[PDB]
């Protein structure tokens, strides 16, 4: 909640704020492709990441989004990516945001091996206090916690990306892409009453993940595990809901991280731990008073 | 290798393609003349040439259907790349959208009369061994009583599946499909190898029976994956609160029981809407 160098840029993000005005399509040049793509605006300086979702729906219906949208120009966090603008062009909604030039973590993962467990530490520290910014700040919960919603960057920090701030934009999404991989809490899955409790599970999924190199569920067989050091949709949720939690191997993990993942891991959300619990866990304690260029990791690992 | 629209009993002289009548995930479906029509027009990659044999077949099967509730099949075209489906016009407003519309009032009486109505069509159509597996309220037609069933058969050469290891799941499909269908779903499914069945169409009618009477689809507050799950193993919601009799409620206990041989055939289903107050 409190630093003066990640205050150092975030008023200077504000500065940059100034020349964004308004945003349309033509202020955009297609730089690359990362759907999202890194473009150039022209207006101002600013080379940007503009995120296209096509939906087909009455104008003021989409007036009413872009009014929930706007809410992100009001949340600035260093744990969370900045906001731009949102506008409607060629019947797909565009969201800017700041172009991170990292990626996002699992195409990190993919280019690594394995994610050791120091830079996750730093990881967990970031995930925690943007969910507890976005919980105790605007009382709204991530809802989609997951690797690829993770942003790294060259300079350092880490952000939360992907949140969801609109009500309409839930219902507003035309179709969903269901695949091999879920990262959704048992609660959710099972339709009851869920809280950020469920975007801990996602983050303590996420984080066995990137500590294994592979997606934790079904779980591996001990040929699988000694050479890292066809199923359908329903048998993995139903794996997920009613077969115990993964976890992660006893031997090249301390035991704080094990009991960290494990305390986010826990099935029933009353005693998984909170965002509070994970603040006095003695994980990211130790993790927090830690050396690590996380700059240096990275720009040395992707390249 | 081609059908050709001179093997008709329609008598076919000219076909005029009008405008777009709507957005839709198979093909574009455009106003038509020949009286008013309905063109369905296509693309074949000119891939799975046995599966488009197939397709020839099931086309030629939709000739020998005629019925009052089900959408007059009136014609078929392939040149390969391009195909084409001309059905009559319907006239009215799909099921979807007077549903959701707050002026038109639907009692109980009349949504009786249109399950009935779609029942006795779905009993024709398998009557003659033809089965919908793509039954929605964006496919059943409502013009002042008339109540007709379009797109039948569609699903199997549809496509509408096509991400890497990533299935496309539209908002209101996973409701309609049985549980047997939800256990199978895969990045890699294909509609031409699904378990659709007689007893998966008339759950696909139950989640209807549940959107006359909630006027919105099941599990509409939820995402696709909870949806999964919960029909999967067997979870299904009910109308008491909305304060519906258990006449009402006993249709779909029914129609989206877990075991396939415990739904209702669409003649038992008849039978069952009859004795309704
Ligand atoms: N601010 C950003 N900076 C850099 N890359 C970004 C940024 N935002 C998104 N991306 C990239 O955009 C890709 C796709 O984003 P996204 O639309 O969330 O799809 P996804 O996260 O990969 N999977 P899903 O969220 O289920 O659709 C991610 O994998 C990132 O690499
Ligand atoms: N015979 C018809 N008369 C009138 N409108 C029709 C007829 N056949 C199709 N349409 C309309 O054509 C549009 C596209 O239909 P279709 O390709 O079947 O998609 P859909 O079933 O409505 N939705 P989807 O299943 O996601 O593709 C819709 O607006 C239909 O109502
Ligand atoms: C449901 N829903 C409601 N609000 C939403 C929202 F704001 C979203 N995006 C977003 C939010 C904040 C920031 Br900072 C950056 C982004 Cl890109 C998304 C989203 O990214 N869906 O991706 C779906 C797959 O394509 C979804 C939202």
């Amino acid at each position: 909640e409190l630093d003066e160098q990640q205050r150092k840029r975030l008023e200077a993000f504000l500065t940059q704020k100034q020349k964004v005005g308004e945003l349309k399509d033509d202020d955009f040049e297609k730089i690359s492709e990362l759907v999202v793509f890194k473009v150039s605006h022209k207006p101002s300086g600013l080379v940007m990441a503009r995120k296209l979702i096509h939906l087909e729906i009455k104008p003021a219906i989409r007036n009413q989004i872009i009014r929930e949208l706007q809410v992100l120009h009001e949340c600035n966090s260093p744990y969370i990516v900045g906001f731009y603008g949102a506008f409607y062009s060629d019947g797909e909604i565009s969201i800017c945001m700041e172009h991170m030039d990292g990626g996002s973590l699992d195409q990190v993962l993919k280019k690594a091996g394995r994610i050791p467990e120091q830079i996750l530490g730093k990881v967990s520290i970031a995930v925690i206090k943007g969910l507890t910014y976005l919980r105790e700040k605007h009382k709204i919960m991530h809802r989609d916690v997951k690797p690829s919603n993770i942003l790294v960057n060259s300079r350092g920090e880490i952000k939360l990306c992907d949140f969801g701030v609109s009500g309409q934009l839930i219902d507003s999404m035309a179709n969903s892409f269901v695949g091999t991989r879920s990262y959704m809490s048992p609660e959710r899955l099972q339709g009851t009453h869920y809280s950020v409790q469920s975007d801990i599970w996602s983050m303590g999924l996420s984080l066995v993940e990137m500590a294994v190199g592979r997606y934790p569920i079904p779980p591996p067989d001990a040929k699988e595990l000694e050479l890292m050091f066809p199923m359908a949709i329903f048998e993995l949720l139903d794996y997920i809901v009613n077969e115990p939690p993964p976890k992660l191997p006893s031997a090249v993990f301390s035991l704080e991280f094990q009991d960290f993942v494990n305390k986010c891991l826990i099935k029933n959300p009353a005693e998984r731990a909170d965002l509070k619990q994970l603040m006095v866990h003695a994980f990211i304690k130790r993790s927090d008073a830690e050396e690590v260029d996380f700059a240096g990791w990275l720009c040395s690992t992707i390249g | 290798t081609s059908i050709f629209l001179q093997e008709w009993d329609i008598p076919f002289e000219q076909l005029e393609i009008g405008e777009l009548i709507g957005k839709g995930r198979f093909g574009q479906v455009y106003h038509g003349r020949w009286g008013e029509v309905a063109i369905r027009l296509i693309d074949i990659e000119r891939d799975n040439e046995d599966q488009l044999k197939a397709f020839k077949r099931e086309v030629m099967a939709y000739r020998q259907t005629r019925h009052e509730n089900v959408v007059l099949f009136m014609g078929a075209c392939m040149s390969p790349p391009h195909l084409a489906i001309i059905t009559s016009l319907c006239k009215g407003r799909t099921l979807y959208s007077v549903v959701r519309d707050a002026k038109i009032v639907l009692d109980v009486n009349k949504t009786r009369q249109i399950a009935q109505e779609i029942v006795k069509g779905m009993g024709y159509l398998h009557a003659k061994g033809i089965l919908h597996k793509d039954l929605k309220s964006k496919n059943v037609f409502y013009d002042n009583g008339k109540v007709v069933i379009t797109d039948f058969g569609l699903f199997s050469i549809s496509g509408v599946l096509q991400r890497e290891d990533k299935l496309r799941i539209q908002n209101g499909w996973l409701c309609h499909l049985a549980p047997e269908i939800i256990r199978q779903l895969s990045p890699d499914t294909e509609e031409d190898k699904l378990p659709f069945s007689k007893h998966s169409d008339v759950f696909a009618l139950g989640t209807i029976w549940y959107e006359l009477h909630a006027r919105e689809w099941p599990f509409k507050t939820q995402p696709a994956e909870a949806i999964i799950w919960q029909m999967g193993t067997g979870m299904k919601p009910n109308l008491s609160q909305i304060g519906m009799g258990k006449e009402i409620s006993d249709i779909l206990l029914f129609c989206w029981a877990f075991e396939q041989e415990e739904r209702p055939t669409f003649t038992k289903l008849m039978d069952m809407l009859e004795k309704l107050p």
